[PDB]
């Protein structure tokens, strides 16, 4: 029973990244911690990849706590894939040394997400029913050998001189302003959980009868169904690009609206600044539509703004009002 | 944008 606290790294706030280590002795790691998967992977010396080659890649001999589970790892994401063998090894996040770890070696990473990548490896912390076959999410793994002090982890987010911070075990008050509202995760997978609405200006410009949503750290923007996300895009000031995507006018943000989240009977305002990021004269749209549809993606742009804790214990999600 |  312990706390540890992650010092979460910042890149353009797309890649928000911790350190972690693998192995006796320790090699170190940077791990996206990804709400949006359950497998804790590494890039490992069988990965030949550039995306290997140009970042670390664990040694498994050069670990005497390393077993070989021998059974393979292969995840798609909507960005990236990897394919990977599986092994344990004590993984180290801050204090909580996380003894006989399932964790991913990278065998092959084709195609340039992970390439110009600031991290190394994701670290899952979604449910174990999104982890793959014979892989133990790691928190899991914490909460069954109880190394955490509650099963609840917390995620802060964003920028300069700066400092984003994962904590294990415990919730850091200091990162929120207000209160923290509990939204109950609907399906145990994906931290689900429903939205009633979302409303500009009292008016409902998507998410109409309520929509499911999933808050994921691995996630930089502000996901939605195509549909839904153009009417934002028109509903708030966006224009469609001329060499594909939505351009926001970063005079006008001032005059464009707040798009608020609702949220179990609670309002999850996103004002234009949390939903435009600024590229010094270009500003875009932090929605982003899927190709297809359905599911809401509540990404970094809604983190940053939100305190979020993952509940594991009473499978809730805190909110609160981000620092 | 990634998307995990």
């Amino acid at each position: 029973g312990e706390v540890a606290s992650v010092p979460l790294t910042n890149y353009l706030d797309s890649q928000y990244f911790g350190k972690i280590y693998l192995g006796t002795p320790p090699q170190e790691f940077t791990v996206l911690f990804d709400t949006g998967s359950s497998d804790f992977w590494v890039p490992s010396i069988y990965c030949k990849s550039n995306a290997c080659k140009n970042h670390q890649r664990f040694d498994p001999r050069k670990s005497s706590t390393f077993q070989n589970l021998g059974k393979p790892l292969s995840i798609h994401y909507g960005t990236g894939s990897m394919q990977g063998i599986l092994g344990y090894d004590t993984v180290t996040v801050s204090n909580i040394v996380d003894i006989q770890q399932t964790v991913g070696l990278s065998t092959q990473e084709p195609g340039d997400v992970f390439t110009y990548a600031e991290f190394d490896g994701i670290l899952g912390m979604a449910y174990p029913s999104l982890a793959s076959e014979y892989s133990i999410p790691v928190f899991d793994n914490m909460m069954n050998r109880h190394l955490v002090a509650q099963d609840l982890f917390s995620v802060y987010m964003d920028r300069n001189g700066q400092e984003s911070m994962l904590t294990l075990g415990a919730i850091d008050p200091s990162y929120y302003t207000g209160s923290l509202h509990w939204v109950p995760v609907t399906v145990q997978q994906y931290w689900q959980f429903t939205v009633d609405s979302v409303t500009i200006s009292g008016v409902v410009v998507a998410c109409e009868g309520g929509c499911q949503a999933i808050l994921d750290t691995g996630t930089s923007k502000l996901v939605g169904p195509s549909s839904d996300i153009l009417n934002i895009q028109q509903a708030i000031g966006a224009t469609q690009n001329q060499y594909g995507e939505f351009d926001i006018d970063c005079d006008n943000l001032s005059y464009m609206p707040t798009v608020v989240f609702e949220i179990n009977g609670k309002m999850y305002p996103l004002t234009p600044s949390a939903y435009t990021s600024q590229d010094q004269g270009f500003c875009t749209s932090g929605f982003q539509s899927e190709n297809h549809s359905q599911k809401w993606i509540l990404g970094d742009v809604f983190i940053r703004e939100y305190y979020s804790v993952f509940d594991r214990a009473n499978n809730l999600v805190g909110l609160a009002k981000a620092i | 944008p990634f998307c995990x």
